[PDB]
RNA sequence: GUAAAUGUGAUCGAGAGGGAAUGAGCACUGUAAUGUGCACAGGAACGAGGAAUUGCUAGUAAUCGUUAUCUCAUUAAGAAG
């Protein structure tokens, strides 16, 4: 009897990558949009380096796969991705580059924030009061 | 027509229920029997004249035959509750929130209304949400305040 | 505890640097007011800091320095200082410290009280 | 005779990709599987092999520009011949133009081939990038 | 319950037996009957059509169209 | 390219032997002035029957720019009722044509409500509908039908047609068409 | 007039000239009327609107359609 | 900065629609950024709108871009074509 020879693998319900849940069966672009600070353009440039098939399925990937991205995420520099496609650029803290995933995001946005607050930034006053800073006229939109 | 709104249930814990005065209603005109072809929001609030000028809170005119219908909110409320809430009249079993008015037409339907609890420990639960026509809530001191048979 | 840094300077050489040196590691917009050179006012400021900074010794506070140069960003050189900016009404007093650096002197004062109904 | 109309885009510009790549006249820019060919573009094109799809398109610009005897082709014709409708939130939609880097670069490889000649006032073709084009297009028909 | 992202041999083996005497038919029968997501029902389709057990009769930009085995077309 | 004999609809469809099957209706619906493609710009729109005049399939395209955001689109139009000709000749197996001729014929309401009251109250009463407004609301009722029911649902358009035109031409219950026609007579001979 | 402005560098020792560009409304004043708003400024007229209703007749405007 | 809707092929698959508040940056106009552009994030309401209410009869209404038109150093989500 003739077989089909086309078929997805066997797949996993949802797997584990960075204290994140990602759903096994969407497809992997828009599924590394789960992790916060993987947007879909930075996704794509990630999977062309780990260089897996983006027509894959999340939960069809082995544990060396998940490695191969697991070790792009924590280190892009290395394998290419330069600098002006990465989360946080010339910290002021440090100097250097680097690119920020999961709860380090909002975690650096704090204690940024509450710096500027200890000496009296009136940036950082008015994002705490719910108020806006990038100019925007406050009278007739943005109630409530 | 006159209409009496009334909360009925099976009620534990409950020292008082109260009701926003405000109806999603069905209208239907007594002149063509003609169902308006969406609900109308009814509240105590909107402030309306007959061509009499009697104060009422709903004004609706007929699509069908033109005819004017009208609708007042009398509130059965014995006390407002921190001036906001309308404490619920209970009677019996049940509890009479407000008494409809209808001139000109015929209400067929309310659809919700937003409920508020004061249970038997002062604990008020705002905007309750009845979950197939169950509500219930435990404190911190387990005490139980629920709703059976929600109508 | 470590010591105060700015962008991976030390404050000990940051206080030695050239405006010119310090331009390299302020933001954008910064950089252009420094690139388009100061103004005859901002000049004045500066060297009155630069002033102050030298002649002021033992544990008396140097007088107070004021100006209108609100745009001007703040500079290694006046750190410690008391300096007045002006509202549009009054000279709003502050201290230069050192986690300012990076910043104009208008983002430090209000222009307009906070709206309470 | 104009020999270049004889046979169909979609057919021509595919059929000239293979023989770009297997000869390798053109060399991909650095981090060509991450960069859009525009800021109107809202992704990074699907085939890989896209700035080949470029190559065999320009090349097929200068084509039928040599046909009808036009003025010499320039870099700014060729960005507004590839470019499109910029999406700009809760905006209307804008014409943009094409990046030009990506378009420099296929020039001058071409150039260091031998197969574009730049003039004083455009580019234009050479001898040897019309036979490639004249003896495939003869099987190809056939 | 949700779409699915496999054809297993038991479906694959009942769906040979249901295409024949079933005239035009699209990728919406295949993930409305059977309960195929649309990225498979593409992928099954394509099959059949190179192995001869479907035809193709239509594929005008991305609306394509198929046929079984009482398929029957009008006569002058 | 694909002919060189005498003028077919799509150049597939053979434009002749149509009978419309209805003498109230005959001399309103044009299968006669042989086109090549549903498309014309003939300006009889400013005249006094010359809406009448514009032939069937032409009629049927317009009613599928609407919704607001497909005004103007006639291109798109024409290139999915192509495809439903394609669906239904196949189905069907009978002239595309005769399944809209037919369609058109079953869904159109002979009797109305309406209100007749002058000097008074207006009181509604049945009335009998004119042969121009009985197709004027078929052709609407099998637009609207179709319009609604792709609008959330996984089904590609065209499909929805030809499911549609059959069951409206073979008078089904199963037609939101024609159901609807039902529900307008039962309304009128209410008020009788 | 083109006003000029000094400027210093960042060594605030060495001085620079620079001009200020004429732009904005301070310029521009109505020839008949000296205002400062609604000046028609094509065809290099610089008279405000409504002055310019007035004399189009005798600079020779008209309103054909 | 010399159309866009649009035409063909791929792709994605029912909050992969949507881009609001905000971070460290990289440039431009300018006497001065507070204004504008760009890259990387981030990812709010909104799932077709109560009582009421406004135009429109044919190349009209609605859709789609564009202004070597007006404002204009830089700024159009405005008018007038
Ligand atoms: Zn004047």
């Amino acid at each position: 009897k003739l077989v089909f020879n086309n078929n997805p693998l066997p797949i996993q319900a949802m797997i584990r990558m960075f204290n994140t849940n990602i759903d096994g069966k969407k497809q992997i672009i828009k599924a590394l949009t789960t992790i916060r600070g993987i947007g879909d353009r930075l996704s794509l440039a990630i999977l062309r380096r780990a260089k897996i098939p983006t027509d894959k399925r999340a939960g069809e990937l082995t544990e060396d796969e998940l490695n191969e991205i697991n070790e792009v995420i924590l280190n892009p520099q290395k394998y290419d991705i330069p600098e002006w496609m990465l989360n946080h650029q010339n910290d002021p803290i440090d100097g250097t580059t680097k690119h920020l995933i999961g709860n380090q995001i909002e975690g650096t946005i704090r204690l940024w924030n509450e710096r500027g607050k200890k000496i009296g930034l009136v940036r950082a006053f008015r994002t705490s009061l719910g108020l806006k800073v990038r100019g925007q006229r406050t009278k007739s939109n943005g109630r409530g | 027509m006159k209409y009496n709104v009334y909360i009925e249930g099976t009620f534990s814990g409950i020292q008082s229920i109260m009701v926003e005065q405000v109806y999603p209603i069905t209208i239907k005109c007594s002149g063509c029997n003609l169902v308006h072809k969406k609900d109308v929001i009814l509240s105590i609030d909107s402030i309306n004249y007959t061509d009499k000028d009697e104060k009422v809170n709903l004004k609706v005119k007929c699509a069908s035959c033109t005819r004017q219908m009208y609708i007042l909110i009398k509130s059965m409320a014995t006390e407002l509750y921190e001036e906001k809430f309308y404490c619920a009249k209970k009677e019996d079993n049940r509890y009479l929130a407000s008494q409809l008015q209808g001139r000109g037409c015929y209400i067929e339907k309310i659809k919700d209304a937003n409920i508020h609890v004061l249970s038997e420990k002062g604990r008020i639960y705002p905007d309750i949400v009845f979950d197939e026509g169950y509500w219930r809530e435990e404190d911190n001191m387990n005490n139980t305040s629920s709703i059976e048979d929600f109508n | 505890f470590k010591e105060f840094s700015y962008k991976g300077v030390n404050l000990e050489t940051l206080t030695s640097m050239s405006i010119s040196e310090f331009k390299e590691l302020l933001p954008s917009k910064l950089r252009r007011s420094i690139n388009r050179g100061f103004s005859a006012a901002e000049r004045d400021f500066i060297k009155k800091c630069i002033k102050a900074r030298s002649e002021n010794t033992g544990l008396e506070r140097p007088e107070q320095i004021n100006t209108n140069t609100r745009n001007l960003p703040i500079l290694p050189t006046m750190i410690g200082l008391q300096i007045g900016v002006y509202s549009g009404r009054d000279f709003m007093p502050m201290v230069i410290k050192e986690e300012m650096l990076g910043r104009r002197l208008r983002d430090y004062v209000e222009t307009r009280k906070l709206c309470t109904h | 005779n104009t020999e270049i109309f004889k046979v169909r885009h979609d057919t021509f510009i595919p059929a000239l990709s293979e023989y770009l790549r297997t000869n390798k006249t053109v060399v991909p820019i650095k981090n060509f599987d991450i960069i859009k060919t525009s800021r109107g573009k809202e992704t990074s094109p699907l085939d890989i092999n896209w700035y080949y799809t470029r190559a065999a398109s320009i090349i097929r610009k200068l084509l039928i520009s040599k046909a009808k005897n036009e003025k010499p082709l320039s870099i700014v014709r060729f960005s507004s011949e590839y470019g499109c409708a910029k999406d700009r939130g809760n905006r209307p939609n804008k014409h943009v133009r094409a990046s030009k880097g990506i378009i420099i670069k296929i020039l001058n490889d071409l150039q260091e081939k031998g197969w574009v000649e730049k003039k004083e006032n455009g580019w234009t073709l050479k001898k040897e990038a019309e036979e490639v084009s004249k003896q495939l297009i003869e099987k190809l028909i056939n | 319950v949700k779409r699915h992202e496999r054809v297993e041999d038991d479906i694959f083996n009942k769906i040979v037996k249901d295409v024949k005497n079933m005239r035009i038919l699209t990728r919406t029968t295949l993930s409305e009957r059977y309960n195929l997501s649309l990225n498979i029902s593409i992928k099954l389709l394509r099959f059949l059509e190179e192995n001869q057990i479907i035809k193709l009769i239509s594929s005008h930009r991305g609306s394509k169209i198929y046929a079984g085995s009482k398929y029957e077309p009008l006569k002058v | 390219t694909e002919t060189s004999g005498d003028i077919k609809l799509f150049g597939r469809y053979p434009y002749t032997d149509l009978e419309v099957k209805d003498i109230t209706l005959e001399k309103y619906i044009n299968v006669a002035s042989k086109v090549i493609l549903p498309h014309t710009s003939s300006r009889l729109n400013t005249k006094k029957f010359g809406r009448t005049k514009i032939p069937v399939v032409e009629r049927f395209v317009n009613a599928m720019m609407r919704k607001g955001r497909n005004n103007g689109k006639k291109t798109l139009a024409m290139r999915i009722v192509k495809d439903a000709f394609f669906i239904i000749e196949g189905v069907t197996g009978q002239n595309p044509i005769q399944i809209l001729v037919d369609a058109i014929c079953n869904s159109g309401p002979r009797e109305d409500s309406a209100r007749i009251g002058k000097g008074g109250v207006m009181k509604r009463s049945s009335v009998d509908v004119s042969p121009l407004r009985r197709i004027n609301i078929a052709i609407f009722l099998l637009a609207k039908g179709v319009r609604n029911s792709t609008f959330k649902d996984i089904k590609m358009l065209p499909e929805i047609i030809a499911e549609e035109l059959i069951n409206a031409a073979k008078n089904t219950q199963s037609s939101f068409a024609v159901k609807k026609k039902e529900e307008i007579e039962r309304i009128a001979k209410s008020n009788r | 007039m083109n006003k000029q402005m000094i400027k210093y560098n960042a060594d605030l020792e060495t001085t620079f000239t620079v001009e200020r560009k004429d732009f904005g409304r301070t310029n521009r004043r109505c020839r008949a009327c000296f205002a400062y708003n609604g000046v028609i400024r094509k065809y290099d007229l610089m008279i405000c609107r409504r002055c310019f209703r007035e004399y189009a007749g005798d600079i020779g405007f008209k309103i054909y359609d």
